[PDB]
């Protein structure tokens, strides 16, 4: 992350969609970063878990992705991730991610979708 | 696959194909180790397998296949031991002893297996339990015997002598029935003598040796319970605290057997055993000064360098100073010849006290409030501990933790910023140090006062400053409140605070006003007493807290708002009267300008503010002055109440916006938090919104409803059903809050309650499951709690409404609807106490329901649950006990007393309930005594079951040998004969009764249980 | 490579299995399934001094579900012993879990940890938690369920492990992560994977985050 430009922070609560069961199940509470990387010009999603510091996720603001509400909330956001690198190899997930609020909700999706403009460049 | 080959048992055991297995378990990893696992579990449990540990003890070359063919013969051993014919169990025996010699006269297998050693001894020493000393009488003259002949057969003798003393002195009480922990206590006492001269001799003849550990090992255990003459009336003494405290690998060991020898039931007035008792603690001090480190040494460096044993030596070290000293300083405290050793010990445990490790330290802060304690009661003693106790000043003042009230800290980036979550480990530390440094501030209010106020003129002239120095002192300075004189603490607050709003001033950016704000917050709500005798202060203080409501820093601005309600809970009499020379009450000051002040609040942290403006009013005791405040502070809730209710009624429709839906939220919460503080007081203002609120509560339910019909049950998970929800959930609170705290009861029932009941309780009823709120069980506990003994026919109503319906919900397993599974046993308890007429009137099926629902609490594991379900049952004997010989009370009887009876003792028994252990021996006493009493006026048999005059008490019996003879096959006729006797005598003493239960439940666990045991006494 | 067998053991119900698995995945299983036996999961953790691999050998409290019982231990080269700080027996017994672990592992550390402590109705009182000082197992108050010290007894024992007191988790590097489209012929049946996604509700909507 030395190569990278913080565009954006917030504090938020990761989830991944288990489809086997018919349920979401966290993956991560902690500062979800978009960074830019300042040779390339591409955006990431970039999470990492309070204390532990592990990455929950890594994966590219994809131009593709599109944010969708959840039924059960007004502060979260779901969307199909085909390429995630956060425990290894690359792997698709359907993400749900949650905030402490709508305001911040809302501002994650306008700077994702920035994120997503930059990517197309 | 071929690892379950060993499961086969119509086949020899393949011994190699056993060690692969086991090798994949303990040393693969993934599927194979998984699938491994389950054939040696299934290979462990079959109850032949202890037929093969015989050859796998022979022929495996895998130790844990060993380990693995031990722990068979431990389940064997301890559950079935009396099945076995005799020459097997000579056998087992016989080739457990061979075993266990063959690997102590072995070097390299007694050097390279210990793992397996010690698993065999503990195997010997469950047949030991089994067979000793009724069929092995020279047990202990042999093994003292055979401790000559083999210094590794001595060691390991060490080793089964500390696990026998285990498994009879410590951990006997679950284990063993009374009688049997008698009788091998009894035991090891009669031939102890024996056995200490052997440990004796070794510990003489040896320094320093794996031999000697185990020895000394072993006396650590034997000092639980052996008398005290053993210890001073030998020169072990000695031996422990020279000799033994010398060598490192024998100092560890030494330094816990010194804490049990502390611990020791010792003579009070004997002037020799006193010397012995000083000598031992004079030596090992002396010990410690030369061959480990001294006085003066920094421990808190050693702790924190982590070396060898240094962290476990440093905590036993600790441990031995407070336990000896807590018992024994006064022995040191008058001789003059004595006080350097006194002080000694002690400056070691200040030394101690330094170490950055908190268990540790609470550790040694026990030790100081004991010590601080006695000093503050005891003539002639404080003085004595004046250095010691002005360094402790120093240590607790530098080390006191973050207060719950201060809430902001410092993030991994340098920012100080409100903190993310509540530190609750950290509650008792800070009560515990602030009960030490009150107790010495008490000791020395100079020496207290002198160090606090120098390190306060360190910070200012920068010499000291850091955010932790200025953070320990102030929570320090906050801490002591109560300790001064007023007229002292006047002049030391003055000081304190000048200086705090001095530092203030040189301090810039937001991170340091941030810092010193919450410091003058912490200490100014500290003393409240300082704030009620300084009006002027307390306003200007108060003006203060209102701008920090308008903090961007969200830190500063919630501890604003809790500071506000502390200093309120304390000093509301100086808000609402009128000081000299103010022109209102602040009350009024504080209710005129509320919209500003609390403009940038968040929604919870205005109902806060709120709730303390209750606290004024409240003081105010003129009803018409206070329901005028009242009035005036709830003027804006109410008014956009007002213009809700004019839109609401007139469409349905507006109550279906969101930010609508929050603003009622808002509203009621608001009502809910002055209800809180002003209780009885309220009821105008419950008047004022009742009847319009109940209104909204049926259409808000209407709302709902239609969701859950138009969306499906997902509709319960939305944000605009749960804001509906939160407004239903907030009216019933308002209701029980106010009913809980009412005072005129009358108007409750004439007022309150047909309209509430009319709104909830059909509502309830008709609901779906996933939409029935657990919050209409809770405000009806509350109403029934109140004034369930003035409204009968309610209290029918409640149960026809939520009864049957709710029990529907939570019987199905012991999981779904748990909040409604805690409330409904909660209104079950209150209307069994209260209105015990209600189940009278319940249609018998109704009544069967609730005997069922009863028992089905029993069952729980959830303590909430259990705890009340044992409480009704009892309770609902008790009211039919009440009723006389009337047929209602022996139509109760015939049906379920045995219901009762046999619930009872399944729970009782089945190992999966041992935490309601008490309250189920109560029930089945007072239901064993109501037929030991004959208190039962009809036969509980059904007529020629049993000859026509047979009495209730030879009925019991027969019935509960039939259930236990049937439920466990196991237990010999007279084993429950002899049971059933001892149970039904002891019916009035809940002590031995619960014995008798106990012993039971040991005796059921096993084969061929001894019935006389059930004549202890 | 630097691994360490960690053993997990305490009564049934004290949370053991959902501890491991906050660390493990991240989750937060609200059921209560009994282990059976054991249950072995590899668990590393990033430091300054390196990775730290434990292999957790999760085994099950309930009596009838025991297998192997002390079997487990052997070998362990670390310990957690669990109870459940809203019930009271569960601390009585941790005698005997230590009492049967120290009889197979005779030195090694060992935390002891007061889990649930995000329940408002507290049963077993902070100053009545000593059993520890004795024995020299290390002491803390946690929650699985708000993360309240969760890593706190995997930083004490790696600390233990590899003996460096200053040792800290850090954060693990970060490689950047690929550029990938959607096939088109997947493109369908994601759109029914996401519309199921997005009408199962969100667990524990009232919490902070
Ligand atoms: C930073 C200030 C800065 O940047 O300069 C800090 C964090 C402040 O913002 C926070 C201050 C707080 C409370 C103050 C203590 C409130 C001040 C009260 C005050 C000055 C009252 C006056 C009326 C006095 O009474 C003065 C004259 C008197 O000297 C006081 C200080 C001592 C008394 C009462 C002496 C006596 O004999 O009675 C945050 C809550
Ligand atoms: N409130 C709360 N619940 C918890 C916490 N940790 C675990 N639980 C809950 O406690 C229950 C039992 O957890 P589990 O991990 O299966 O317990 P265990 O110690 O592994 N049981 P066993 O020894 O039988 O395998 C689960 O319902 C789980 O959600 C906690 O920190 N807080
Ligand atoms: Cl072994
Ligand atoms: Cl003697
Ligand atoms: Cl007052
Ligand atoms: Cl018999
Ligand atoms: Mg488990």
């Amino acid at each position: 992350e030395e190569d990278e430009e913080v565009l954006y922070k917030v504090r938020a609560k990761l989830f991944r969609f288990d489809k086997d069961a018919k349920e979401w199940k966290e993956r991560g509470t902690g500062d979800c970063k978009f960074l830019k990387n300042k040779k390339t010009n591409k955006v990431r999603i970039l999470m990492r878990r309070d204390k532990t510091l592990k990455i929950c996720a890594n994966h590219i603001i994809a131009p593709e992705y599109t944010l969708k509400p959840n039924v059960g909330s007004d502060r979260s956001w779901v969307y199909a991730c085909t390429a995630d690198i956060a425990e290894g190899e690359a792997e698709a997930f359907t993400f749900a991610i949650r905030f402490g609020s709508k305001e911040n909700a809302d501002k994650f999706k306008e700077e994702f979708e920035k994120a997503q403009e930059i990517n197309k460049k | 696959g071929a690892m379950e080959g060993i499961l086969d048992f119509s086949n020899d055991l393949d011994i190699a194909l056993l060690d692969q297995v086991v090798s994949t378990f303990y040393q693969g990893s993934g599927v194979q180790q998984k699938q491994a696992q389950e054939i040696l579990t299934k290979f462990q449990d079959n109850p032949d397998a202890w037929q093969k540990a015989d050859q796998i003890l022979q022929f495996s070359t895998n130790p844990q296949s060993k380990f693995i063919a031990l722990s068979i013969l431990d389940k064997l051993i301890t559950r079935k031991w009396k099945l076995l014919p005799n020459d097997h169990r000579i056998g087992i025996r016989n080739f457990v002893v061979g075993m266990i010699i063959s690997m102590c006269q072995d070097d390299e297998v007694f050097k390279t297996q210990k793992n397996l050693i010690n698993k065999s001894d503990l195997t010997l020493v469950q047949i030991l339990k089994q067979e000793w000393p009724q069929n092995w009488p020279e047990f202990i003259p042999e093994l003292i015997g055979s401790s000559s002949s083999s210094v590794n057969v001595c060691e390991n003798n060490m080793i089964v002598l500390k696990l026998l003393s285990e498994e009879v002195f410590d951990f006997s009480a679950e284990q063993m029935t009374q009688a049997k922990a008698l009788h091998l206590k009894n035991s090891m006492s009669k031939e102890f003598e024996q056995i200490f001269k052997l440990c004796f001799q070794v510990l003489e003849q040896g320094a320093s040796s794996s031999l000697i550990v185990a020895t000394l090992e072993s006396l650590l255990r034997y000092l639980h319970w052996i008398p005290y003459r053993y210890i001073y009336e030998t020169n072990i003494l000695e031996l422990l605290s020279t000799k033994f405290m010398t060598s490192p690998d024998t100092r560890a060991i030494t330094l816990k057997c010194l804490t049990e020898v502390s611990n020791l039931k010792i003579p009070q007035d004997n002037d020799l055993i006193k010397r012995q008792t000083v000598l031992f603690f004079q030596n090992t001090l002396q010990q410690i000064a030369t061959s480990v480190m001294p006085v003066t040494a920094d421990l808190k460096a050693t702790y924190a360098n982590a070396n060898g044993n240094d962290q476990s030596f440093l905590q036993d070290l600790a441990m031995f100073l407070t336990t000896y000293l807590a018992r024994n300083r006064a022995l040191l405290e008058s001789d003059e010849s004595l006080r350097e050793l006194l002080l000694n010990a002690h400056q070691y445990l200040i030394q101690l006290s330094k170490i950055e490790e908190r268990e540790l330290f609470k550790t040694t802060l026990d030790y100081w409030h004991n010590l601080v304690a006695d000093l503050f009661y005891e003539p002639l003693k404080k003085h004595i501990y004046e250095e010691i106790c002005s360094q402790l000043r120093l240590v607790i003042i530098e080390n006191m933790v973050r207060p719950e009230e201060v809430l902001v800290v410092e993030n991994d980036e340098g920012e100080i910023v409100r903190e993310f979550v509540k530190e609750s480990d950290t509650i008792q530390l800070y009560k515990s140090e602030r009960e030490v440094l009150v107790y010495l501030t008490h000791l020395n209010v100079i020496d207290t006062e002198e160090i606090m106020i120098s390190k306060l003129a360190r910070q200012i002239d920068g010499s000291e400053w850091s955010w932790h120095n200025i953070n320990t002192l102030s929570w320090a300075i906050g801490s002591i409140s109560g300790t001064m004189s007023e007229d002292t603490e006047k002049r030391f607050v003055v000081t304190v605070i000048k200086d705090l709003l001095d530092l203030c001033v040189k301090k810039r950016g937001k991170d340091n006003k941030a810092v010193v704000a919450s410091d003058i917050m912490y200490v100014v709500g500290q003393y409240p007493r300082f704030l009620k005798a300084h009006w002027n202060f307390l306003r200007t203080v108060i003006l203060k807290l209102f701008e920090f409501m308008h903090e961007t820093h969200e830190g500063v601005q919630d501890m604003a708002c809790d500071t506000f309600i502390k200093i309120v809970q304390k000093c509301k009499y100086h808000f609402v009267i009128q000081q000299p020379r103010e022109s209102e009450p602040f009350i009024q000051t504080i209710i005129r300008d509320i919209q500003k002040t609390t403009a940038d609040l968040q929604p919870q942290q205005v109902h806060t503010f709120y709730k303390a403006c209750g606290i004024i009013i409240s003081e105010e005791r003129s009803v018409a002055e206070r329901n005028r405040l009242l009035s005036d502070l709830m003027q804006l809730p109410n008014m956009a109440w007002d213009t809700i209710v004019e839109q609401s009624t007139a469409n349905p429709t507006l109550l279906l916006d969101s930010e609508t839906v929050k603003i009622i939220a808002n509203i009621i919460k608001t009502n809910v938090a002055v209800c809180t503080s002003m209780g009885a007081d309220f009821y105008p203002q419950l008047g004022h919104i009742y009847y319009n609120m109940l209104q909204l509560y049926r259409a808000v339910s209407s709302m709902i409803s239609a969701q859950v019909a138009a969306e499906g049950l997902i509709a319960t998970k939305t944000p605009k059903v749960r804001g509906l929800r939160t407004i239903k959930k907030e009216i019933l609170k308002l209701v029980e809050t106010y009913i809980s705290k009412a005072r005129n009861l009358d108007d409750v029932v004439k007022v309150l309650v047909e309209p509430l009941l009319n709104a909830v309780l059909e509502d309830y009823m008709n609901n779906v499951p996933d939409a029935r709120d657990a919050e209409v069980l809770n405000c009806m506990t509350t109403v029934v709690e109140k004034v369930g003994h003035m409204i009968p026919q309610g209290v029918i109503l409640i149960l026809q409404s939520v009864f049957e319906c709710t029990l529907d919900m939570i019987n199905k397993d012991f999981t779904e609807y748990p909040e409604h599974r805690v409330e409904f046993y909660k209104l079950l308890k209150v209307i069994n106490e209260k209105s015990f007429a209600a189940f009278l009137e319940l249609p018998p099926a109704a009544f069967k329901l609730f005997v069922d629902a009863i028992c089905w609490a029993f069952k729980h594991n959830n303590r909430d649950v259990e705890v009340n379900g044992l409480q009704i049952a009892l309770d609902l004997v008790k009211n039919i006990e009440r009723m006389g010989n009337v047929p209602f009370a022996n139509e109760f009887h015939k049906n379920y007393f045995f219901i009762f009876v046999s619930e009872t003792f399944f729970v009782l028994t089945d190992s999966d309930h041992k935490s309601g252990f008490s309250k189920q021996a109560l029930l089945l006493m007072k239901l064993i005594s109501l037929v030991y009493d004959n208190k039962i006026s009809v036969p509980l048999y059904q007529e020629a079951e049993v000859p026509q005059g047979t009495s209730n008490q030879v009925y019991l019996s027969q019935y509960l040998a039939n259930m236990l003879s049937n439920a466990f096959p196991h237990l010999t006729s007279e084993q429950i004969a002899s049971f059933l006797s001892a149970l039904t005598k002891q019916c009035k003493d809940l002590v031995v009764f619960k014995g008798t239960l106990r012993d039971f439940l040991v005796q059921i666990k096993e084969v061929g249980g001894d019935p006389t045991d059930y004549l202890f006494a | 490579q630097v691994q360490f067998k960690l053993v997990l053991v305490g009564d049934g119900g004290t949370g053991k299995t959902t501890f491991v698995k906050r660390h493990l995945t991240g989750e937060f299983e609200k059921k209560y399934v009994a282990t059976l036996g054991v249950e072995v999961h590899p668990l590393v953790f990033h430091t300054n001094r390196g990775p730290i691999k434990f292999n957790v050998w999760d085994t099950a409290g309930q009596e009838k579900f025991g297998g192997l019982r002390d079997g487990y231990y052997i070998q362990a080269q670390c310990a957690i012993i669990m109870f459940d700080v809203t019930s009271r027996v569960t601390y009585k017994n941790v005698p005997n879990w230590h009492r049967d672990l120290v009889r197979v592992c005779e030195n090694i550390p060992i935390v002891l940890c007061g889990n649930k402590v995000d329940i408002k109705d507290r049963k077993v009182k902070a100053k009545s938690i000593v059993f520890h000082r004795k024995k020299n197992l290390q002491y803390y108050d946690i929650s699985a369920k708000s993360n309240y010290n969760f890593e706190k007894p995997f930083l004490w024992l790696a600390r233990k492990l590899i003996g460096d007191p200053n040792l800290e988790f850090v954060a693990m590097p970060a490689l950047a992560p690929p550029e990938v489209v959607m096939d088109p012929a997947l493109a369908a049946q994601y759109e029914h994977d996401l519309e199921v996604a997005q009408t199962t509700a969100l667990p524990d909507e009232d919490d902070d985050l």
